[PDB]
């Protein structure tokens, strides 16, 4: 039994019986699924909930692990694998692989290249290795084990919220609660009972619609709040903060970190030094911006469109404040320090203007 | 339709081994290799079972790390190492023939091997001490096993009872043989220490 | 680093009544501010979290309060089981500095007239060589208590070591052992030794004296 | 899954009917139930495949039978060729599991055992060594007791193919089911 | 919950002491966990935390390069390393969860506290003396009875009363620094006068850093 794909996209139905298939996906990029046969009545008997150990660098797809060694799919030029409802054991090649586990307990592994991983239901381990990898998760309070490897690493939990019924809680009136410092993130919350996923070496975290708090770790992360009032805090290293829409709060702490409000009403601060090298860039975006600037934070540099009344909060009196043109920016210092907050192109029109500051 | 395997293997305790089972009289990709190890006077225990055309194992999780399978599809041989070895590894080892790759399949063990006897221990090579009514001998010390017991050039076969070796706490192995004799009215050969004793 | 300042290191007050602790950040800390309980033996328990989020199993007489630098603890209706010293503390930034805490004893409704008892230098320290004499002052209150000690009269006040009960947990008195050490040889060179305690109670002193020669 | 089988040694005479049963801790299928002969100093043949179907030259007098948890083999009718040790073997899931084994020996009429003692040789004393050997002859049932403790090692023979005894040596009060009290030697 | 401190110690100056916390009844390996000090000031300190994967650590300033705390998920057990130990260490180390809510950290369970003694004097371990019951301790229906803890180092030292089963009218008083470097103190006992003829009295007292494990027995001064 053999099967040839075309040079397009293929999905091959994929069923878990006893004979030996060669699968050639050819061009383009191709998937095998094993979550859409429903596993025999004796298969069920004497497999247990055993599903599949797929290796698509050894190109083989065990479908009777132990018990019968001859059922094998040997695959070929297949990109992407779905596993079963039961427990897999599936492992990527070199290539960018989209690996999700489905139902049960799955410990998947991408290898190298920038794969996609989505464990599914269930308790799953999940390691990006090598690359780019994006980690997808789900509406569900059983826990995850998320290793992210060398490279770039991303958590995505926007399946969180989704329409219909949402399985896990959030009565505290979050999404997530996502702590790259400490390793872990609070995927679902109730009264008297969290729900945690470990995450290690993701350096990337993407929220729900719901408000969300996304804490970074000391490397340069990328938090994405998207929708909702977000809390947002980098920690140290360069970090990468988008509010999204919604009314969030964006704090770059140490490190030279870029902010983008988005839309809404959004609380930027940029941060101070941990101990010069200082520099914050905020982008408020559309909307009532507001922000803020203190003693020990540096050199700031403010982006703002519309002309509206977005403000500047400075911890410091006003008759400490010092205004300075600098070219076509509008620099604002506080007397006694080094540090200025600039308006950039505050001269040029009204749009890039802010002229509402509070001072303490 | 038959599994030949290796010889006895003696061999020291640090050390490891390969034992074969080349196969014959079928189609050698259709038809799974399980192994067997059975210690002496004990039951039977699954080690293992390969794929002869995909090289695909499965390990009893007790033999984990010290089995290994591997399958030659040119000699229609199967090999099987045995790492680290230690005085509980010491026993016999069956190959088998298993599922077939088919329609009808039941996973029964329908063809064994003669089995490769795996005996690991720390003493060397050492020759046999030798030591109505009824007469006997006694070999009290040799290591390498068998001995054979014949009594008056094997004119003699009624009433004798050689018994079996038994392993001493040394090492070394020991045996009695014993013949019946009439009121009114001994060769023993060991060969890795081609020693003869007659007496 | 952020400084947690808690005005009032020690207050007391009285059963069912309204008890306020407060504490001062030197920054805004954004509402991330903690409280946590230490009962005199020790164990630390917390009682409420994000300036006025109650623990499981905390009593819903607890409550906080505030916002940027000022914020609140209150007891609406103050137990004889709240003796303990409260801390707060912030969760904003590293490091996570604690308030210098705050002792919460109970404002008894009725003072308590102090019981003296005096112990002489055992027979087995004597014999070791050394001479401690021990006076035990029982279940007062006000904590606020004096004591005199008189060898022959004149008032010895080098070698005395004072020491006090937490307040008990249900009478919500307090006790005192107040220890005069002496070198053994000094100890058997006088005969009289008087423990002199002045207490709210009296205007007179207590006075507490035993003879070494007289048995 | 896990495989008991009983009893752990059957004995029967000659004509007699033979059952030997083989048990799992959870359900297995007939098809996937095994039964494997061995007698020493062979290899294990199959002997009933998927529980009631008889291997290649098998006689007709054996049978099997089971479902479940419970599964059995047996005999019509003992024959000496007959005696060797049975294993169970279930397939049903991995890893796959045998049985303890049921030894199926040839009943007899009770044996007394002659007794025989030999003194440590002359030859041998010359080497500082000390063995004293009891012998046990031609005696059934096997069980045995011989006392003389830790300075022993004892020794049986198989079933004798000819008189179904057993002879065995330990290196003298010997107990056994023949003899009407423990006679010393 | 539960978490189980230990391996409080006495360390000369410059020395180094490893304590343990033995956690149960939660999922140890998805919570950051802590270890938080208190001075003899009554003053709490946060001293250092670990992630839950234990790849990232925490420490303030005043311990940065001499506390090193790790974990084993797999025993479910935190451990704190200290090296270079100085008097201003000298503190009760309790170990706790931490818990991030809403951006900000706070501890929601501790242990309690293991005692870490930093100094050169060397281990002593205490003369426990009766201090009998007398007409010069006894007043109405009361007597007061006690057990003077004398020149010991370092602390604790814990006392009971008739092997646990005197516990009311106790008063164990905290101890004192007796200028001589070594600490004392008192248990006082008040029992009814009836029972001094009756029943009798005795102290427990253990003194662990010295292995001291004394019964004394307090017998009534008769005239
Ligand atoms: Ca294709
Ligand atoms: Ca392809
Ligand atoms: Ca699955
Ligand atoms: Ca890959
Ligand atoms: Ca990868
Ligand atoms: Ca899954
Ligand atoms: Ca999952
Ligand atoms: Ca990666
Ligand atoms: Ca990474
Ligand atoms: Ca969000
Ligand atoms: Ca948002
Ligand atoms: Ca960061
Ligand atoms: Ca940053
Ligand atoms: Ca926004
Ligand atoms: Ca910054
Ligand atoms: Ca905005
Ligand atoms: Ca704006
Ligand atoms: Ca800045
Ligand atoms: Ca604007």
């Amino acid at each position: 039994n053999t099967v040839i794909g075309g040079a397009g996209d293929d999905v091959f139905l994929q069923d878990l019986g006893v004979w030996s298939n060669q699968l050639d996906g050819g061009a383009g990029v191709d998937t095998v699924k094993y979550n859409v046969h429903q596993p025999s009545e004796e298969r069920l008997e004497r497999m247990g909930d055993t599903g599949i150990h797929a290796d698509l660098q050894k190109g083989t797809v065990e479908k009777w692990p132990a018990l019968n060694l001859f059922s094998v799919d040997h695959v070929k030029n297949i990109e992407n694998l779905h596993g079963s409802r039961l427990n897999d054991r599936i492992a990527g090649d070199d290539q960018d692989n989209e690996l999700w586990g489905h139902d049960g307990n799955d410990t998947i592994r991408g290898r190298g290249g920038d794969d996609i991983l989505r464990g599914g239901l269930g308790l799953d381990t999940l390691y990006g290795e090598d690359g780019n990898d994006i980690f997808l998760q789900d509406d569900e309070t059983v826990s995850d084990d998320i290793d992210g490897g060398a490279g770039l690493d991303t958590v995505d939990y926007s399946a969180m919220i989704h329409p219909g019924r949402i399985v896990a809680p959030h009565e505290y009136g979050f999404g997530i609660e996502a702590d790259l410092s400490r390793e872990w993130v609070r995927k679902a919350s109730a009264l008297g009972v969290d729900y945690y996923d470990n995450v290690r070496n993701v350096e990337n975290v993407i929220g729900t619609s719901m408000k969300d708090v996304l804490i970074g770790d000391a490397q340069a992360n990328t938090l994405m709040g998207q929708g909702g009032d977000d809390t947002v805090r980098g920690g140290d290293g360069d970090d990468l903060l988008f509010g999204g829409d919604g009314n969030d709060m964006l704090y770059g702490d140490a490190g030279n970190d870029t902010l983008y409000g988005g839309l809404g009403d959004d609380t930027l601060e940029g941060g101070a030094g941990n101990d010069a090298r200082e520099h914050d860039v905020l982008r408020g975006g559309d909307g009532v911006d507001t922000y803020l600037f203190g003693v020990g934070y540096g050199h700031d540099t403010i982006y703002e469109s519309g002309g509206g009344h977005d403000t500047i909060r400075i911890n410091a009196g006003a008759d400490q404040l010092w205004f300075a043109r600098q070219g076509n920016d509008l620099e604002i210092r506080i007397l006694g320090t080094d540090d200025a907050l600039t308006v950039h192109d505050w001269y040029r029109d009204a749009d890039h203007r802010v002229e509402i500051i509070h001072a303490a | 339709v038959q599994l030949q395997q290796s010889g006895a293997e003696l061999v020291r305790p640090g050390t490891s081994v390969k034992v074969s089972c080349k196969a014959s009289g079928y189609a050698f990709t259709n038809y799974l290799i399980e192994w067997v190890k059975q210690r002496p006077g004990q039951g039977l225990e699954w080690i293992g079972v390969i794929n002869p055309g995909i090289g695909n194992t499965n390990y009893n999780e007790k033999f984990k790390g010290k089995a290994t399978l591997t399958a030659d599809k040119s000699s229609s041989t199967v090999y099987m190492q045995l790492s680290s070895l230690t005085s509980d590894d010491s026993a016999v080892y069956f190959c088998a023939r298993g599922l077939n790759y088919g329609s009808s399949q039941h996973w029964y063990f329908d063809v064994w091997g003669a089995g490769t006897s795996v005996t690991v221990s720390s003493r060397s090579t050492k020759g046999p001490s030798v030591f109505t009514a009824a007469l006997g001998c006694l070999v009290k010390d040799y290591f390498p096993e068998p001995v054979t017991v014949s009594w008056n050039s094997g004119a003699l076969t009624s009433g004798v009872h050689t018994f079996p070796a038994v392993l001493q706490s040394s090492g070394l192995y020991s045996l009695s043989s014993v013949v019946t004799v009439p009121s009114s009215s001994c060769n023993v050969n060991h060969k890795p220490s081609n020693t003869k004793v007659d007496k | 680093d952020i400084q947690m300042i808690q005005s009032t290191s020690s207050l007391s007050a009285s059963l069912g009544d309204r008890v306020t602790i407060s504490c001062r950040a030197s920054q805004d800390i954004s509402n991330y501010l903690n409280w946590y309980q230490q009962k005199p033996d020790g164990t630390v328990k917390l009682l409420i979290y994000y300036t006025s989020r109650l623990h499981s199993g905390v009593p819903s007489r607890f409550s906080g309060s505030g916002s940027g630098t000022d914020y609140s603890l209150t007891i609406s209706n103050l137990e004889q089981e709240d003796i303990a010293t409260y801390f707060c503390q912030q969760g904003n930034t590293l490091p996570y500095t604690f308030g210098g805490g705050t002792k919460l004893e109970i404002k008894r409704t009725a003072d308590a007239a102090p019981t003296v008892s005096i112990f002489p230098p055992s027979s087995e320290q004597l014999t070791s060589g050394g001479a401690s004499v021990v006076c035990f002052l029982n279940n007062f209150y006000p904590k606020d208590i004096n004591v005199k000690w008189k060898i022959d009269g004149s008032e010895r006040q080098n070698g005395v070591l004072n020491s006090w009960t937490d307040q008990d947990s249900k009478d919500s008195t307090y006790s005192m052992s107040s220890t005069l050490t002496l070198t053994k040889d000094e100890y058997e060179r006088h005969n009289s030794y008087t423990c002199e305690a002045t207490h709210k109670t009296s205007t007179s002193p207590i006075v507490k004296s035993f003879n070494r020669n007289e048995c | 899954i896990v495989m008991t089988q009983s009893p752990a040694i059957l004995s029967a005479s000659l004509g007699e009917r033979v059952t030997m049963t083989c048990t799992a801790s959870s359900s297995v299928s007939s098809s996937y139930l095994h039964w494997y002969q061995q007698k020493p100093g062979s290899s294990p043949k199959l002997w009933i495949y998927s529980t009631s179907n008889l291997a290649s030259g098998v006689p007709a007098r054996f049978s099997g039978s089971g479902s479940g948890t419970s599964y059995s083999l047996t005999i019509s009718s003992m024959e000496a060729e007959d005696a060797a040790t049975y294993y169970c073997h279930q397939y049903h899931r991995s890893p796959p599991t045998f049985g303890a084994g049921t030894k199926l020996e040839i009943k007899r009429t009770v044996a007394a055992p002659s007794v025989f003692i030999f003194p440590p040789s002359d030859e041998q004393l010359k080497s500082g060594t000390a063995s004293v050997v009891c012998l046990l002859n031609n005696f059934y049932p096997r069980e045995a007791k011989v006392q003389w403790s830790g300075n022993s090692q004892e020794s049986v023979t198989e079933q004798d193919s000819k008189d179904s005894t057993y002879s065995l040596s330990s290196t003298c009060e010997v107990t056994h089911q023949g003899l009407s009290s423990p006679v010393t030697k | 919950v539960n978490l189980v401190e230990s391996g409080g110690d006495l360390v000369k100056p410059g020395g180094s002491l490893k304590l343990s916390c033995a956690a149960s009844g939660f999922t140890f390996s998805s919570y950051g966990m802590s270890w938080v000090r208190q001075t003899p000031d009554k003053r709490l300190e946060w001293v250092a935390t670990i992630s839950s994967g234990g790849t990232y650590t925490y420490y303030p300033d005043s311990v940065k390069g001499r506390f090193t705390i790790s974990r084993d998920n797999a025993k479910n057990t935190l451990y704190l390393q200290m090296s270079s130990l100085k008097s201003e260490d000298t503190a009760m180390y309790y170990c706790a969860r931490e818990i991030m809510r809403g951006g900000g950290y706070y501890f929601d369970y501790w242990s309690q506290g293991t005692t870490l003694t930093v100094s050169s004097r060397s281990t002593k371990g205490p003369s426990v003396f009766p201090l009998a019951p007398s007409s010069k301790s006894t007043s109405g229906g009361t007597a007061a009875l006690g057990c003077l803890v004398k020149d010991y180092f370092p602390e604790p030292v814990t006392v009971s009363w008739n092997s646990g089963a005197l516990t009311s009218g106790v008063h164990t008083f905290p101890a004192v620094l007796q200028s001589s470097g070594l600490y004392s103190l008192s248990s006082v006992v008040t029992v009814p006068s009836s029972s001094l003829g009756t029943q009798t009295y005795i102290c427990n007292v253990n003194h662990k850093p010295s292995n001291t494990k004394v019964d004394k027995k307090v017998e009534p001064k008769s005239c």
